[PDB]
């Protein structure tokens, strides 16, 4: 909202900067954040994979 | 369809391309240069300024310095001609209307070169060629003087007589050039201008303003001490008599009875008489101080019969210590490394309803004061500041004592050195020189065409009559004539001169390179 | 004239009319600013110079019709000028200081024309009064108006207004009880009578139950001391300075100075020691060890006086060692009326400062300024060209304030110019207009004269504001 | 810079901090120095924010104004005296310390963060030191280089040549913040996959 | 905004301050745009100028041009990252050329001639060209004497730009001093001295004062009249300290006193007050001196030598000004820009530096090449060359780069006047036929081509940058496929 | 004199204007008294109010002979 551009291939940081409400879609937001804090790759094959 | 499909700028932000900000830059200029145009001469007129938000002061002035520094202007272009004539003033201090009408006379004639298909580097590069040849051929027709007193001092009186004309003081210029001629002389080659101390005040006529012999000061003496005392040994000193010397430290009294605080108060009591005794001990009856002197050191004063002038500001003892010739002296332990200050008579003299003490009779007399009289307030104004371009351009003469005839006849000079180099190179140049040879011929019209005269035969005589051989040729503006300017008396500096072609030139040269203006969104203002 | 915050003020003065009004025209501002130059050395025909002055700048706009430059009226207007000082100067007559009859007739005349006319029977004779008690008839340049204080009190009429020849303080004694003391000697001081308190912070520290009593008591006998040097000199009328750091007199002292019948005057400003010092003549004292008995300045009388209900005053009369300075208190009903009253006063001040400075005497009553509309007038014939048609302009524009006095009386201005100026031209030159018979006669059997210093500085003032408004062409507005 | 300009260190590198008069004349490159990490304030300050004196003759106020100028030259003489030759410290390093170390050939530097401090006892082999009463041989760090070079309109000071050290320092060259952080994710996704590619071969 | 005949852009800033300037890092720095692509163009630049400082202007002028040439080879059905593959494959040929055509000549201080020629063609661009000549005199004498030669650095902080508008453009000269806007305190001390020994102080000259919460008890007589008697003391106490150690100058950081002010003029021992402070540690260095904290310190070997030390006056205003300068060995150095424009001194002070971090550049390296659009037209010529021998879909890439790399030299002709293919067709026809890669466009209408002779000098390292760190840019732009961003 | 935010003495001046004058016609006094109050209850609070008044301390036509 202030004007910061945040370029990235990865898929953590993609849904980090995403402001989903959908309580549903929320899950696979949670999981992504798990996947890049256990071993910190294949964060984008567990979303296309859910 | 329009500029670009995208957006790239902000809301709020603009852009000026090459062929839109020629045109913004170009008429930015001519209207700065055409409302002072007519100032110009012995014969310019005179402006009238009234502020909208400043408690509406109203102020009336002449020269282009000070209208400038008024006017608010938003044009990005015109704001450069404003800054340039600011450092004019600054710098020599005469010539702020003649060095942004030549430089709005440079982009005049610039805007019809474009419009022949010419780049703009070429006139850069053919006007850098008409500068160098002009301030040669300034230099070669320079008088140097100063190696005899009747003949510089003659040279002052010319300079000083052609600086007033244009300003409101023209109407007495045979009183206010002796008083603008020896003042300047007063100061024995120190270019030091504020030592001269412009003292004005209501009533009277202008014609009743002088010059006084010693000094005057606007200050009061103490209560119950003689006015006048001959023959004075005056000190002037910067020590702190407020209450007592507080001795700066984190100090404080724990006493535990109330007699003792008695004895405590007497203590400072006795502290400033032995100051005031160490005083006493050079032997002198005017002692001066810059700051408050308090109730108890000034009844030990008038006591011994010693004036004590309290509460005199740096603008009042630096100047008294050049006048009379003593020293600022402080801690006064030693009364033989010290030297007293010198007069002959201390008097209380009255000037319309004010009193000012008076030095009649000094030893140095380095610095002096002028006493302006006038019938408004702002001619009052306007006669300081009009006689401030006659001290400021007499302090350059003598540090550099070489004169150029003045009165047109130095414009024609240089003009005429152009007209013969453009005659000589080959390619598009030959037509950018003749643009800058014909800027300086205009400034001969102007002064012409204020006074009503024929301005279009009067440049034709004097290009004819610069040719042939005659180099000291000028307008003659009490008649209408063309008369000579090594008998008539017309004479000027020969700094202000040269700053004006080289200031001229560079301030023509920055806006012609410009071809693209970029404007950020201006900051809001909150209403409420 | 009423002012926006709700302030009324009658005058008559040209020069307090045009500060109160809120003008914006630039050329009219300036007009403010000229007639404020008359009052300052002059001091009196501060509304004849705007006439002047208003009545030259429209002579100006047939003359620019008709193709003459601006800059020659300038320099023609200089040509009349010079020519006009010559024609007044040996038009006056001049006066000694030791002949009584000539100031009071002049302090009469720049009297009658305020609403105090009515009461010149006695206020000129205390203007001239005021006025040789500061100055040295034997060498005398210039007078100080601020060796003269003037004091406005409500109540009663202007009648009741006095000359006193002494020190008159507005402010009560502090002592009750004490209010009239005869053969006074008088003190100034300017140290306080308190509690011990020096220039570094201090403070008392008590740690035994015995020391309490002491600090009472020590600082009981602190006080009484001072009190005690005091009545060793003999005095009876005490002047506390104001002091506004620390007390200046505490309960205590007041107490013991009442039982030793000396009377107390408390808070004394710092700007009026001076006057009070050229009064009595009294040397200031601003440390204890130097009260002697010869800092003191005697007296005659010196007592507070009770009036109708408007307060108290305070009147020191009859001084040993008496100054050049005197003091005059202004009686009136309105404060309307008073503020009048002391503008007319200070106007018969600033016309013998004019007597002294320049010892020449002119009649008055229009007399002057149709003089100088006849000698201009073939004064132009002579010269030839352009000039010649900027003198008459000059002269013509002399004759409005001659027209101005005919016109308020209810005269015919026609009749009584055109009889002025042929009885001008045929015999003596001291013929002006006479309201009281309603015709023309010998103005000098009138007694109206003016010194000549006032029609001559409110003409070279006039001249030289019209040479600046001359040179202006153009108007811009800036930030 | 370009991104083939990337260097790996082998001890420590952080950004020079703010420097008070005179640190222009003191040495920028030593060959054996030794590292004294300190947690301490060189400067000329108040003992204690809670104290107070109480004096009551001038031969004892003066004495008290050079007990001030004797308690932090007592300081400084002690860090001298151990052959020291840089100091690093968190708390601020005043200007008359840093005038104290110029005479002498000592690099001073303060306000260092404490991210940048542990980094080099783990590369040095020191000891952050809060007293300067105990300043032994087994507490001082070692390296083979020192110095202060320019990279980028930036002054950057090095710590190469330890053989003992136990940590790194990845300088990144880029050309614009998006460039670096985006070279930055990408450098924490090797460092995660080789350090779970060693508990798991 | 390109070559020596370029034209510069009128900026505004947003309150109300104008400035004038031809720098490319500059003018992207001061227009504010709301793009996000454009926003990386000016981070582009700015990451040029701190780097080398010359050439910032010219990088974003070729990404711009290689982004464009991209649009083609993207309307026929080629994969981005296909694009951004062959790009670094041409920038690994350009940049592998530029160094078999550098010339290294040589860097001392005894033959200075080839870096006065290297600052002349920088400072041939900007403003400063009336008088460019001595400004490259300035530039030159003001590297070698402020950079060590073993480490091969410069220290910036030590070099003082200092500008004062009135007076003329070609005063300005180089001092071998320090220069610091303050005058003497008492105004009647010696204007000049000839043999002055500098005392730099740090510590007032007021009564000592500890930081502690100190509180002095005074409960007698004797005890106030021992603290004046302490007071007096101790000024005494300090003048005869200085005038024991032979100073003859002093110069503090903090404040005077009343009494302070006249011990120093009745001993005849001018000073200054209130200086700076990073004005009194450029003075150490400059003098050869050291600072004291306290008099107790204050020896004979901790004291400054100048040679001449006075007070310069301007023009008709109150601005008085301290210089030091007739010293030894010296590590700073002041310059001294006047000028009769607020705009020019402005523009001066950016020209310089440029002109400086030029020099500082050939410290690092020697090498350099031949500009004026030479090696653009040589480096086209070896990517074109070699892309004939790719067929994997990579010639189109490759060719689209050399294609590009053009645009500098059909810059300069347009600005100059000339026609851009015309003139630009002959030079690669003559550099081919014969075997001289130092021919560029002939902007300045002299006559020859040939650049060398023409003495046309540009630094390698300031080649290479415009050509690895423009390509790294289009590699992210050409990844970017989605945006996100609010509506307003 | 522990009261904080003049030194506090026009608060309580302008309190006890009014509260005088309230008490004078003895107004509105009828809603207290019939609850519990009485008369003193209400003098011992204007009494008292004048005392502080006295603390915080800012800093007829017959004088002839005594
Ligand atoms: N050389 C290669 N050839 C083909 N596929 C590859 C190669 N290297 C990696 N990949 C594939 O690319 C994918 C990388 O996806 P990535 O963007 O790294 O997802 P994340 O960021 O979530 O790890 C891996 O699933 C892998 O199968
Ligand atoms: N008496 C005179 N006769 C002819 N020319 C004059 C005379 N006095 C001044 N000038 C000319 O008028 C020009 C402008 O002077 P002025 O308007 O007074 O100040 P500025 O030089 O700042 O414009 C000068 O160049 C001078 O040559
Ligand atoms: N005398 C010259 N002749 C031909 N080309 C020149 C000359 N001087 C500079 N140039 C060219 O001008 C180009 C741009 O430089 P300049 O306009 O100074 O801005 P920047 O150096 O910031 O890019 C350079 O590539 C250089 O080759
Ligand atoms: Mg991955
Ligand atoms: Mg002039
Ligand atoms: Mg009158
Ligand atoms: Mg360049």
């Amino acid at each position: 909202g202030r004007g910061k551009a945040t370029i990235s291939n990865d898929g953590a940081t993609i849904l980090k900067l995403l402001d989903v409400v959908h309580p549903a879609a929320k899950t696979l937001v949670d999981i992504a954040k798990s996947q890049d804090a256990e071993v910190g790759d294949g964060t984008t094959s567990v979303t296309l994979l859910a | 369809l329009s500029l670009a499909p995208v957006n790239i700028f902000k809301a709020g932000a603009d852009e000026e391309r090459a062929e839109t900000a020629r045109l913004t830059s170009f008429i930015g200029a001519i209207a700065i240069g055409d409302l002072v145009k007519s100032t110009l001469g012995p014969k310019g007129m005179d402006k009238i300024l009234l502020s909208s938000g400043r408690d509406a002061s109203l102020m009336v002035t002449n020269d282009g310095a000070t209208i400038l520094k008024n006017i608010g202007v938003d044009n990005p272009a015109a704001k450069v001609l404003v800054d340039m004539s600011r450092v004019q003033d600054d710098e020599v201090g005469d010539g702020t209307t003649s060095v942004t009408v030549l430089a709005a006379e440079l982009l005049r004639e610039a805007e019809s070169l474009i419009a022949k298909k010419i780049h703009p580097q070429t006139i850069i590069a053919g006007w850098r060629e008409a500068t160098k040849a002009a301030r040669e051929a300034l230099l070669s027709s320079a008088v140097d003087h100063g190696s005899d007193e009747v003949k510089f001092r003659q040279d002052l009186m010319n300079i000083a007589g052609t600086t007033l004309s244009s300003k409101l003081l023209t109407h007495h210029k045979d009183h206010f050039t002796k008083l603008a001629v020896e003042a300047v002389l007063r100061l024995k080659g120190s270019g030091n201008l504020e030592a001269i101390h412009i003292i004005k005040k209501l009533g009277g006529s202008l014609a009743d303003s002088y010059l006084d012999e010693g000094f005057l000061l606007d200050k009061k003496i103490g209560v119950n001490q003689p006015k006048r005392i001959e023959n004075a040994k005056i000190l002037i000193a910067n020590t702190g008599m407020d209450t007592d010397k507080i001795k700066i430290f984190g100090s404080r009294v724990r006493v535990d009875s109330t007699a003792k605080v008695a004895e405590i108060e007497h203590a400072e009591k006795e502290k400033m008489k032995e100051k005031v005794e160490r005083i006493l001990k050079h032997g002198i009856n005017c002692f001066i101080n810059r700051q408050l002197i308090y109730n108890y050191p000034e009844q030990l004063f008038g006591a011994a019969g010693v004036m004590a002038i309290e509460h005199a500001d740096f603008a009042g003892v630096e100047r008294l210590a050049l006048v009379t010739g003593g020293e600022i002296a402080s801690t006064f332990d030693h009364p033989e490394l010290v030297k007293l200050g010198s007069c002959k008579l201390i008097e209380e003299v009255m000037i319309g309803e004010d009193k000012l003490i008076h030095f009649s009779g000094v030893a140095l007399g380095e610095a002096c004061t002028i006493v302006l009289r006038g019938a408004t307030q702002q001619i009052l104004d306007e006669a300081e500041r009009s006689l401030h371009d006659a001290l400021c351009v007499l302090a350059q003469t003598v540090k550099d004592s070489r004169t150029v005839y003045g009165g047109g006849c130095s414009e024609m000079l240089m003009a005429h050195a152009v007209t013969q180099l453009a005659n000589r190179t080959p390619g598009k140049e030959a037509v950018a020189m003749e643009s800058y040879a014909k800027a300086l011929r205009m400034l001969p019209t102007i002064i012409a065409d204020n006074a009503g005269y024929d301005s279009a035969d009067l440049v034709a005589q004097l290009r004819a009559a610069h040719s042939e051989g005659n180099t000291t040729a000028g307008l003659d503006m009490r008649e209408g004539t063309i008369g000579d300017m090594a008998i008539l008396g017309i004479t000027e500096s020969f700094q202000v001169k040269r700053q004006v072609l080289l200031s001229a030139a560079e301030a023509a040269e920055v806006i012609l390179r410009v071809d693209n203006i970029i404007k950020a969104a201006p900051r809001k203002r909150v209403p409420d | 004239i009423q002012d926006g915050k709700g302030d009324v003020t009658i005058t008559n003065d040209g020069a307090t009319i045009l500060k109160q009004m809120q003008v914006l025209h630039p050329a009219a501002r300036m007009l403010v600013e000229l007639s404020k130059a008359q009052d300052i050395e002059a001091g009196d025909g501060t509304t004849s110079v705007v006439i002047i002055a208003g009545s030259l700048l429209d002579s100006c706009t047939k003359l620019l019709q008709k193709g003459i430059h601006p800059t020659i009226i300038s320099e023609s207007f200089q040509k009349a000028l010079e020519k006009g000082i010559e024609i007044l100067t040996d038009m006056s007559r001049p006066v000694e200081l030791s002949d009584r009859e000539t100031l009071l007739n002049s302090a009469t005349t720049s009297l009658n024309s305020k609403v105090v006319s009515q009461y010149s029977s006695l206020l000129s004779p205390m203007s001239v009064n005021a006025v040789m008690k500061v100055i040295d008839p034997a060498t005398a340049t210039s007078v100080d108006l601020r060796d003269i204080k003037i004091v406005k009190k409500l109540g009663g009429t202007i009648d009741d207004c006095e000359l006193v020849e002494g020190l008159v303080l507005t402010q009560k004694v502090s002592n009750s009880g004490i209010t009239r003391v005869e053969k006074a000697k008088i003190g100034l001081i300017q140290f306080c009578l308190s509690a011990p308190k020096t220039d570094m912070d201090n403070q008392i520290v008590v740690s035994d139950y015995a020391q309490m009593d002491r600090v009472l008591r020590e600082e009981r006998a602190y006080i009484l001391n001072l009190v005690k040097q005091i009545k060793k000199t003999g005095c009876n009328v005490l002047l506390i300075q104001k002091s506004i750091l620390r007390d200046a007199l505490s309960d205590l002292a007041l107490h013991f100075l009442n039982k030793m019948k000396i009377m107390v005057i408390k808070d004394i400003e710092r700007e009026d020691i001076e006057f009070i010092c050229k009064t009595i003549g009294t040397k200031p004292v601003a440390h204890i060890d130097q009260f002697t008995a010869d800092m003191l300045g005697s007296a005659e009388l010196a007592e507070e006086v009770n009036l109708n209900g408007s307060g108290k005053l305070l009147k020191i009369t009859g001084c040993a060692s008496p100054g050049k300075t005197v003091t005059i208190v202004v009686r009136g009903s309105n404060k309307l009326v008073i503020e009048e009253a002391e503008r007319s006063i200070h106007d018969a001040l600033c016309v013998i400062r004019c007597l002294v400075k320049k010892r020449a005497l002119i009649a008055g009553g229009g007399a002057p300024e149709i003089e100088l509309a006849l000698r201009l007038t073939e004064y132009s014939r002579t010269l030839s060209g352009m000039e010649s048609y900027c003198v008459r302009a000059f002269a013509d524009a002399m004759e409005v304030i001659p027209s101005t006095l005919a016109e308020n009386a209810g005269l015919n201005p026609i009749s009584t110019v055109t009889e002025l100026r042929n009885r001008h031209a045929q015999g003596e030159k001291t013929a002006g207009i006479n309201v009281r018979k309603g015709g023309i006669s010998n103005i000098l059997e009138e007694l109206v004269v003016q010194p000549l210093l006032v029609s001559v500085s409110a003409l070279t003032l006039a001249t030289e504001t019209v040479r600046s408004i001359l040179k202006i062409d153009d108007v811009v507005n800036t930030r | 810079g370009a991104l083939e300009d990337s260097q790996l260190v082998a001890g420590v590198a952080f950004k020079k901090t703010f420097s008070y008069a005179g640190f222009e004349m003191q040495p920028k490159k030593y060959h054996n120095p030794k590292i004294a990490l300190l947690n301490v304030e060189l400067e000329l300050k108040a003992e204690k924010d809670n104290a107070e004196i109480r004096v009551h003759t001038v031969e004892d106020y003066q004495a008290i104004v050079d007990a001030e100028w004797n308690i932090l030259y007592d300081k400084l003489e002690k860090i001298h005296h151990s052959g020291a030759k840089v100091v690093l410290s968190k708390l601020p390093i005043g200007d008359v310390a840093t005038q104290y170390f110029a005479d002498r050939d000592m690099f001073c530097a303060g306000r260092v963060p404490e991210e940048d401090l542990k980094r080099t006892m783990m590369a040095c082999g020191g000891s952050i030191q809060t007293s300067v009463n105990a300043l032994s041989a087994d507490v001082l760090g070692r390296c083979q280089v020192f110095e202060e070079t320019q990279i980028g309109g930036e002054r950057y000071n090095f710590f190469t040549g330890c053989p003992k050290a136990k940590t790194c320092t990845f300088i990144l060259r880029g050309g614009a913040e998006q460039f670096m952080e985006e070279t930055e994710r990408s450098l924490h996704d090797a460092i995660m996959i080789v350090r779970r590619a060693i508990k798991n071969d | 905004s390109l070559g020596p005949n370029g034209l510069d852009k009128m900026m505004v800033d947003k309150d109300g301050d104008v400035t004038v300037t031809n720098d490319g890092a500059t003018i992207l720095s001061m227009m504010d745009v709301d793009h996000q692509i454009a926003k990386l163009m000016v981070e582009l630049s700015k990451s040029q100028d701190d780097e080398i400082g010359d050439g910032t202007t010219g990088v974003v002028v070729l990404a711009g041009a290689l982004l464009e040439e991209a649009e083609q080879l993207l309307d026929r059905g080629i994969h981005p990252i296909r694009i951004a593959d062959g790009y670094e494959q041409a920038a690994r040929v350009a940049i592998e050329h530029l160094d078999k055509i550098s010339d290294s000549v040589l860097v001392d201080i005894k033959d200075t001639e080839p870096l006065i020629q290297t600052a002349k063609t920088t400072l041939g661009s900007k403003v400063v060209n009336s008088c460019h000549r001595q400004m490259a005199e300035i530039a030159v004498n003001a590297v070698l004497t402020v950079a060590d030669m073993e480490r091969r650095d410069v220290d910036f902080e030590l070099i003082k730009v200092e500008g004062k508008v009135g007076g003329r453009l070609e005063d300005t000269k180089l001092i071998k001093g320090v220069i610091v806007d303050k005058d003497f305190s008492h105004p009647q001390m010696p204007k000049k001295v000839e043999d002055a020994k500098i005392a730099i102080l740090t510590c007032p000259f007021e009564p000592p004062k500890p930081k502690t919460k100190h509180k002095l008890d005074v409960t007698s007589v004797e005890d106030y009249k021992a603290l004046q008697k302490y007071e007096k003391e101790k000024f005494e106490e300090m003048i005869q300290q200085i005038k024991e150690t032979g100073a003859n100058l002093a110069i503090c950081q903090w404040g005077f006193d009343d009494e302070a002010n006249h011990l120093l003029l009745q001993n005849n021992l001018p000073a200054v007050r209130w200086v700076g402070g990073p004005e009194i540690e450029l003075i150490a260095i400059a003098t050869g001196g050291r600072i004291v904290p306290r008099f107790s310190e204050l020896t004979a070997e901790k004291l400054g030598f100048a040679g001449l030390v006075q007070e310069i006056s301007f023009g008709t205003t109150k601005d008085k000004m301290l210089v030091i300068e007739q010293c030894k060995n010296s590590r700073a150095v002041t310059i001294f820009i006047r000028g009769g424009n607020k705009m020019i001194i402005e523009e001066a002070k950016r020209s310089l530096h440029d002109a400086l971090c030029v020099i500082r550049n050939l410290i690092r390296d020697n090498r350099v090449v031949y500009g004026g659009g030479a090696a653009e037209i040589s480096c086209a010529l070896a990517v074109s060359q070699e892309a004939d021998k790719c067929p994997t879909l990579e010639q189109y890439a490759m060719r689209a780069f050399a294609d590009a790399l053009e645009v500098i030299p059909m810059a300069l002709s347009e600005n100059s006047g000339m026609n851009p293919i015309q003139t630009m067709t002959e030079v690669r026809a003559r550099q081919v036929k014969e075997m001289n890669p130092a021919l560029g466009i002939d902007c300045l209408h002299k006559g020859t081509n040939d650049m060398k002779q023409q003495h046309v000098i540009e630094t390698l390292i300031g080649k290479k940058q415009q050509i690895s760190l423009a390509t790294q840019m289009v590699r992210m732009i050409l990844k970017i496929d989605d945006i996100r961003k609010p509506g307003e | 004199l522990h009261f904080f935010m003049t030194a506090i003495q026009e608060l309580f001046k302008r309190i006890s204007e009014q509260f005088t004058a309230m008490f004078r016609r003895k107004a509105f006094l009828h809603w207290y008294t019939g609850e519990g109050m009485d008369e003193m209850e209400f003098t011992e609070a204007e009494s008292n109010m004048n005392d502080l008044v006295s603390e915080y301390q800012q800093y007829e036509e017959a004088e002839e002979e005594a």
